[PDB]
């Protein structure tokens, strides 16, 4: 009933993570549009490192493309491919 | 034990 | 080489979804403290509504307990039990 320090330590340290990222947050001058999903999954570096003064940088990216559905007020309803950056690795570096 | 890297054990107790 | 709609949207759903979460944000009172790790896993409401009037929140709760290292000054380094709270089941619901 208690998770061990070990397997808490290993679970959290810095490493790709999937995170749940709304589109406005990734491409703010869209903010005028509407989407669905209004959010995507994408890998992104997550966790923290052994001390404050490192942070958690990626270390390789990569692009990946997913279908999405955007629409403007009173007019029609577009469905297309949309670009997210991705994060592959991840290490603690100094900020 | 480098900083920079996951820590085993020993690095937490000593 | 592209993500499906249907994926992308039921992958982006408002669910309970593996987060990380710094210490200090959870237990306020102890921002006096050093916490190794600084942050741990766990299951939090994520994603999203697909509805500016509606947003994504916890309907059912629970705790779980994890070894964490605690240590501040005039003290040695500790090893204690910490309990945080976890989402169990989300819904979409009116803001
Ligand atoms: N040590």
């Amino acid at each position: 009933e208690v998770v061990k320090f070990m397997d808490v330590y290993q679970r959290s340290y810095c490493h790709p993570i999937e995170t749940l990222v709304d589109i406005f947050q990734e491409y703010p001058d869209e903010i005028e549009y509407i989407f669905k999903p209004s959010c995507v999954p994408l890998m992104r570096c997550g966790g923290c490192c052994n001390d404050e003064g490192l942070e958690c940088v990626p270390t390789e990216e990569s692009n990946i493309t997913m279908q999405i559905m955007r629409i403007k007020p009173h007019q029609g309803q577009h469905i297309g491919e949309m670009s997210f950056l991705q994060h592959n690795k991840c290490e603690c570096r100094p900020k | 034990c480098d900083i920079h890297v996951l820590w085993e054990w020993d690095c937490f107790e000593k």
